[PDB]
RNA sequence: GGGGGGAUGUCCGGGUCGCCCUGGGCACCUCUCCCGGCAGCCUUCGCGGGCAGCCGUAGUCCCGGUUCAUACGUCGCCG
């Protein structure tokens, strides 16, 4: 899916870029894929990790395998930091409530687990 | 000027019994620093002394003798009163100082005054605009925080009010610490209430959108999982709490993948503005060496411009000589390259082209 | 660059000179014959022998009696010898501080030695042992002259300054003591751009001698004081102790973290250089027994006394004046209550082998504080004068609250909020009246709830804002505020102010022509004991 | 250790060492992270050794697998720190439900 | 005054909470054993040693 | 009512602390005092306090007279000498100025 | 052996007694071997060693003038090239060594250098 | 192995301590086992806690469900927190360089990554 | 780093079409003052101030491509 991935991201298509990003093969295409256009999909990711924060299973492990396959493209294209600077924002509105949010699950996952118990004294009953 | 305030709380208990509201608000006025106008912001507000917050709040609020007593609004609409909501002169220490005289046998008086105050404000105020600006303005305690937002829940469970004066109590309970509101709100709050709010700040979290998926916090944090410890394991004695672990452990894993992902694209940002900055060097022709390939050094290391600072012994510092500053270009020069000249180097303008082998 | 130098003259005439003279660069010169060679237009050509040992700058360089030995030394701590008949060196190698100066006796038999730390040695020549030993105060002071290392611009040049006033405590049941910190010395203190005391020294007031000296962090008074880059070293500050009441205990509390120029590599996104020394900053505190010897002797250490997420700096301490209680503040909010028990694990009791059983410190209670944010805090404490209350200043910006406690019950017993204008300084407990400072002064009753005394102090540098202190007295119910006259500087002045506790007027005006560094109240009678940075110690009594 | 932090020479002490050397540093470094009981200066160590030879971890790929069999007990010291929170939290307000 | 040349001590590190005691290490440094069998592989009714 | 007692002690001077004749006695350089110690018990035999006063003086310099012993002549940043006689005190009330700009040295 | 070279003149007075003046690293190796010359007011000595440099010091104007660091490379250039042939020459002890360089330098204007 | 669980943790075993933490069952034998037992099996799992931190997925578990199946044994005798008062300070140092051990990871986990490419090169070629 | 300019080379509307320009992209040399330090020289005890100031970058006649490191007094055995 890797010309597929070329085609969608030089045309600007968001269609096809939705269709390689349904579905290893991700391995594939990143190293199947070129390098400013690694640059542009960088870019856009970006937009789609600050409009859409929910299950990141797929397209964070697909920036890895970005950085992965060609992320030594914008060293050797560096002048386009604002790509980069701008994930640089995203990441740490990303980790604010990590100063508590371990501090969400102790107390919580507790009362979780006193159901567990709670489960446990009846199914035998 | 102790003498001074005495007669002017006597003068003010002269305009009491005299049921002159209107002079001794415009008395109250004068001291604050009716018409009764407002500066726009309950931060600038002019600096008035403890014995004038005292006295008024004394004549406005008071007390019941039982054994449990109980503050009623002896002035229920009064400007005083909202200035003293926005300027956050209600603390239970204020009251408590007010009302030295009969609290001094009543116990458990935090409990009491913090429970009761904002109740007391909510039958003043049905919109309770002015409860979200005490809510805003006043320094809180849990009690009284917890009493508040029962009332907004009552309220809901000029439609964005109550919803700001959730999320400003949010962050003040977020604030406070853990066993107090557990305590406190063990005291005051019932299972389903709590229940509700439990799906308050489910609806708060999926709305965030933490659940709902890409490619289609503190705050929350302590007040969720506080408020259910605070209720611990009389109150449910299921699959929604199984579902609702589920999307807990699916927010985890990942704000999880997000400081990995937090840690790579922070160095990956910092190695290629210090490239923009040794590349920039390079087309000045300073001769670094830095990367020529499209992949990425396993070494995240760029080659600096020369500190012109040489540190000697013991720890002074002369700057560094060009003989050095050669021999330091020397090395930094590699076993190959193409060191092309200008017909502008040899008229003396211009700069070379330097061309090293991939090290 | 010249430091300084001596001369041995030849000789009934003058035949000639020897000139020796030592520089900053750590460099010694010394010319031969300068009559012979300057009587003679022309002259020859004229070169001195070079000798180069010190790191640092060379401080004191003369000549050995009939002149066979170089004698010198300066601020790496050794009293180095040049041989100058072979090319050997001598030294007496671990001194406790800089080489201020050296001295000749009129025979060659006694040096005499002056010491960064306020101190002077007089040896015997070939014993080098002490057999006349005098020390002082070794308060940090601002230098008339200022530093004979400040002339070549090292990586961190030395400058006469005091960032934070000193830390000291009379002895109770033995008032004619006092326990203060220093470091091995003052310009050793003050270099590195921190406060570096990790030593204790105990102080006689009666007879002003420096009694006597022990470390509590980790020392190396013979190891190397100047890391290889040229940077000496910063130490573990003993930043907070406070007697116990009883005449036995002492719990500290030491500060250190890395340097800025020293982390350079664990930044990976907004991580700075602060981020990095504030994340591995490292605060011990430990538990010390004291013998009438004023042996002070370990108990306990604990390493986390404060801890959440990362650790959290420890606001303040205090004694409890009736029990061997010491409770604590910290950056966790909480409020921790240390008392000690006998070590006895499962009925055996743990004996020191002479037969004592081994006392061990522990955390009694824990109290957490409730918090008011409206929308960097900073804690104090001070028991009451009976005890059976705690009154705990948390100190954000402006919003701040005193919260008393009880100590039979962890409960609290009061909360007083908004008697700050700013971030606290400190505060006090008098018999019945708080006497608290931050950007305003405020003497506060609480049997009565009612502020009695209050000022708005003058604007000043926040250098000279933290240095303003406070103390109180105890036995006849007057406090004290220390305070300079407006970064700081050489030409300062200071002012203290007699408080008595149920009045606003001074009791006591006195400036001072140079910065009062910090007051002590004795323990025994009434009054203070006030020492200042040209460091000279004076008591105030009434009467 | 604690001596080379303390004395600033841990950059000293370790930028001039060898491939075998920072073999048998980083053997030691990987195993003795999982103590927390050193694991902040040990990992203090571990960020020098990261700036001072990964470069040529091409060049010798047992190196790379060392600094491979970094990460292979890193992977699951990130389990170890956090199913301690997790069981952090589990024993808190079991204190809490006592009273 | 000189300064005593004393080398680098050990850091005094914390101990769990179960520490090894004088008493076990005492009991432990019981080392030295000698099994020796009985006659016949008899078990031992009763062995004694007076005061 | 409150009463100040004597400002006593003081930091050593850079100035050379100098030996007595006999090698008895030690005269030691603060700020403010000088003072002359036995060596043999190690132990102080007379402080001499000197009123400093004018923002930043010190005792610039400090000497045993050469002609005769047990004399010192002492110096400041202005040009105030005295010549005390330890073993005593007669000297301290009655400085000279010598007119300077600022006294930087002096060497008797 | 310390890369290190000292000097040392008589003691004004004491006869027979002298002592070092100073020292100084000159080499990057030992100095093996040396010789002193003064003459037609040219006072030198050559210190030789293992860094393949000679250096020279002034004897009479030492610690007066600079040193001088020859060339550690000999005289001839020991460098041959065939420009047609693009062929570079280099000889030592047995062998000669041929480079060809098989390309111009406008061409490249890394990885093939 | 329930039985065995009691037998062994009131005469203070470890070898048979050893026979059990060796080995679902877990859940079986904690919901087997008795109260005050429990407690004395918290204190010494916390001496094995202090005493041996590397692979966790056993005993962590299992003191997951002892406070599962008789966590409420030590609110019905509370007087031994000290039993629970010692985990609480064994926890927070494990925790100490989780200030900076995700921090760890992401500058190393890319530089294995890099490999994962540089391996991705040469098999292919 | 900014604010600005004179000048180098560049594409897209382009212009009678040439000098280049406006509108977008711009990288550089230069000048300009406000950033951080460093020096000296007068001033005042100092606190401070003033004065004409340099540098924030690159390869030299040689050449600072330097100079610099922390004691003896006593060891061994085994408890």
């Amino acid at each position: 899916l890797g010309t597929v991935l070329n085609q969608a991201l030089r045309t600007d298509d968001s269609d096809l870029l939705e269709s390689c990003l349904q579905t290893l093969i991700i391995q594939n295409t990143i190293n199947r894929m070129d390098s400013s256009l690694a640059g542009t999909l960088l870019s856009k990711l970006a937009a789609r990790m600050h409009r859409r924060p929910g299950r990141a299973f797929g397209l964070m492990r697909w920036i890895q395998w970005t950085l992965v396959a060609h992320g030594g493209a914008l060293v050797t294209q560096p002048d386009l930091i604002n790509r980069l600077t701008e994930l640089s924002r995203v990441l740490e509105e990303r980790s604010r409530g990590l100063s508590s949010l371990l501090a969400l699950k102790g107390k919580l996952d507790m009362l979780d687990a006193q159901l567990k118990y709670r489960k446990a004294l009846k199914m035998a009953g | 000027s102790w003498s001074e305030w005495q007669n002017k709380a006597m003068q003010a208990d002269e305009l009491l019994q005299n049921n002159d509201i209107q002079s001794w608000e415009e008395l109250m006025a004068e001291v604050f620093k009716p018409e009764w106008e407002w500066p726009s912001s309950r931060s600038d507000y002019a600096r008035v002394d403890r014995r004038w917050v005292v006295y008024a709040i004394n004549k406005v609020f008071g007390w019941e003798g039982q054994n449990t007593g109980r503050l009623t609004c002896r002035l229920p609409e009064s400007s005083v009163l909202i200035y003293l909501v926005d300027a956050g002169h209600l603390s239970t220490s204020n009251v408590k100082s007010a009302f030295k005289d009969d609290v001094r046998e009543v116990d458990k008086v935090e409990e009491l005054i913090g429970e009761q105050l904002p109740i007391i404000l909510a039958e003043v105020d049905p919109t309770m605009e002015l409860l979200v600006g005490y809510l805003s303005g006043t320094q809180l305690g849990s009690s009284e925080l917890v009493s508040s937002i029962k009332l907004l829940l009552c309220s809901l469970g000029l439609d964005e009010h109550r919803t700001r004066g959730l999320g400003i109590a949010f962050s003040k309970l977020a604030a406070c610490p853990a066993a107090e509101t557990v305590k406190s709100l063990r005291r005051l709050f019932k299972p389903d209430e709590v229940l509700v709010l439990l799906n308050v700040l489910r609806a708060e979290l999926i709305k965030d959108g933490w659940t709902t998926r890409y490619l289609d916090i503190q705050l929350i944090a302590d007040l969720m999982s506080r408020c259910i410890d605070a209720v611990g394991l009389s109150g449910w004695m299921a699959n929604f709490f199984s579902q609702f672990q589920a999307e807990i452990s699916v927010a985890l894993e990942g704000v999880m993948e997000a400081v990995r992902l937090k840690g790579v694209i922070a160095e990956a940002a910092n190695y290629a503005k210090r490239a923009r900055r040794a590349l920039a060097d390079s087309a000045k022709g300073k001769a670094m060496t830095v990367h020529m390939s499209a992949e990425l050094p396993l070494g995240l290391k760029t080659d600096n411009k020369i500190s012109t600072e040489r540190v000697r012994s013991g720890g002074e510092i002369v700057a560094r000589s060009s003989r050095q500053i050669g021999h330091f270009i020397s090395k930094r020069r590699g076993i190959y390259s193409i060191h092309r000249i200008s017909e502008e180097m040899l008229l003396g303008a211009a700069g070379p082209t330097v061309v090293q082998e991939a090290r | 660059i010249i430091s300084t130098f001596d001369i041995r003259p030849i000789i009934a005439e003058l035949q000639d000179i020897d000139v020796a003279v030592g520089g900053a660069r750590g460099a010694i010169y010394v010319y031969s014959n300068l009559l012979a060679h300057l009587h003679t237009l022309r002259v020859g050509t004229i070169q001195p022998r070079k000798y180069h040992w010190h790191r640092r700058a060379v401080h004191s360089v003369k000549w050995s009696g009939d002149g066979n030995y170089l004698i010198s030394g300066g601020y790496e701590t050794v009293l180095v010898l040049w041989q100058l008949d072979t090319g050997r060196v001598d030294f007496l190698p671990h001194l406790s501080a800089a080489i201020e100066n050296i001295v000749v006796s009129p025979k060659g038999s006694a040096y005499a030695l002056h010491l960064d730390d306020n101190s002077a040695m007089v040896l015997s020549t070939a014993e080098m042992k002490p057999s006349m030993y005098v020390s002082g105060i070794q308060s940090l002071v601002l230098g008339d002259r200022p530093s004979k290392d400040a002339l070549v611009r090292r990586v961190w040049r030395p400058i006469d300054e005091i960032a934070s006033p000193l830390v000291a405590t009379i002895s109770p049941q033995n008032p004619s003591h006092m326990f203060l910190c220093v470091g091995n010395g003052q310009q050793a203190t003050v270099g590195g751009g921190a406060t570096s005391t990790p030593l204790v020294q105990v102080f006689d007031i009666s007879s002003f001698q420096g009694v006597a000296k022990q470390a509590i962090a980790r020392t190396n008074p013979t190891d190397v004081n100047i890391t290889s880059e040229g940077v000496p070293i910063i130490e573990p500050t003993a930043t907070k102790l406070a007697f116990s009441h009883d005449g036995k205990w002492l719990a500290s509390i030491d500060e250190w973290q890395p340097p800025e120029r020293d982390t350079e590599a664990y930044l990976t996104g907004s991580k700075t250089q602060s981020d990095a020394c504030k994340e591995r900053r490292e605060i011990y505190l430990k538990f010390w027994e004291v013998g009438a010897d004023q042996s002070l002797e370990l108990v306990t250490r604990i390493n986390d006394a404060h801890y959440t997420k990362q650790t959290e700096s420890i606001f303040d301490l205090a004694s409890d004046p009736t029990s061997a209680r010491f409770a604590t503040i910290g950056n966790d909010g909480m409020v921790r209550f240390w008392s000690p028990k006998l070590r006895k694990r499962d009925g055996l009791m743990a004996t020191r082998p002479d037969g004592q059983p081994l006392r061990s410190w522990s955390c009694s209670r824990v109290v957490p504080l409730p918090v008011h944010e409206r929308q960097p805090y900073s804690g104090a404490i001070t028991f009451s004068e009976d005890g059976s209350i705690l009154f705990a200043a948390f100190g954000p910006p402006s919003g701040a609250l005193v919260v008393a406690i009880d100590t039979q019950t962890g409960t609290v017993r009061d909360v007083v909020s908004g008697m700050f204008k700013g971030d606290i300084r400190a505060m006090k407990s008098l018999s019945s009246c708080l006497i608290m400072l931050s950007d305003d002064l405020v003497v506060y009753d609480i049997v009565s709830d009612e502020m009695l005394a209050s000022y708005t102090l003058k604007e000043t540098s926040e250098a000279a804002k933290k240095l303003t202190q406070l103390a109180v007295n105890h036995q006849s119910r007057s406090f004290a505020l220390a305070a300079p006259i407006p970064k700081l500087k050489r030409g300062t002045k200071s002012e203290l102010l007699i408080f008595n506790i149920e009045d606003e007027e001074p009791k006591l005006v006195k400036t001072f022509s140079q910065v009062i560094i910090s007051v002590c109240a004795v323990p025994s009678s009434s009054g203070f004991v006030v020492v200042d940075s040209a460091a000279q110690v004076w008591s105030i009594t009434e009467g | 250790l604690t001596a080379l932090r303390h004395r600033s020479a841990l950059r000293e002490a370790l930028q001039g060492r060898d491939e075998l050397s920072v073999i048998n540093i980083l053997r030691w470094a990987g195993k003795y992270v999982a103590d927390p009981r050193y694991r902040s200066i040990c990992v203090d160590v571990a960020f020098h050794l990261i700036d001072l030879y990964a470069e040529h971890v091409g060049g010798s790929a047992e190196l790379a697998t060392q600094f491979q069999q970094l990460l292979a007990k890193v992977n699951r010291e990130v389990e170890k720190a956090e199913l301690a929170i997790v069981t952090g939290g589990m024993v808190e307000s079991l204190m809490m439900s006592v009273e | 005054m000189a300064a005593e040349v004393v080398p680098l001590p050990q850091l005094k590190l914390p101990s769990g909470p179960s520490p090894i005691t004088a008493e076990q290490r005492y009991w432990r440094s019981f080392k030295k054993q000698k099994s020796h069998t009985s006659t016949a592989n008899w078990p031992i009714s009763h062995i004694s040693f007076p005061a | 009512s409150w009463k100040v007692s004597k400002p006593m002690g003081g930091r050593m001077s850079d100035i050379d602390p100098i030996f007595s004749q006999d090698e008895r006695h030690l005269i030691i350089t603060y700020n403010t005092s000088i003072q002359v110690y036995s060596t043999e018990d190690s132990l102080l035999v007379r402080r001499i306090a000197l009123p400093l006063t004018p923002s930043a003086t010190h005792i610039v310099s400090s000497a045993l007279s050469k002609s005769n012993p047990d004399y010192l002549w002492v110096a400041c940043s202005d040009g105030r000498i005295w010549h005390i006689n330890w073993t005593s005190g007669e000297g301290v009330d009655t400085p000279s100025t010598i007119d300077t700009k600022k006294l930087l040295d002096m060497a008797v | 052996m310390d890369r290190r070279t000292a000097v040392y003149e008589p003691m004004a007075g004491q006869s027979g007694r002298w002592s070092k003046v100073f020292h100084r690293r000159y080499h990057q190796h030992d100095v093996k071997a040396m010789a002193s010359f003064e003459g037609k007011g040219m006072s030198v000595v050559v210190s030789g060693g293992s860094d393949a440099s000679p250096i020279v010091l002034p004897l009479r104007a030492l610690g007066k003038e600079f040193h001088r660091t020859l060339p550690h490379l000999p005289q001839h250039p020991t460098v041959l090239s065939a420009p047609k042939a693009r062929y570079i020459l280099s000889w030592w002890e047995n062998e000669i060594r041929i480079w060809h360089l098989l390309n111009s330098a406008q061409q490249f204007l890394p990885l093939n250098l």
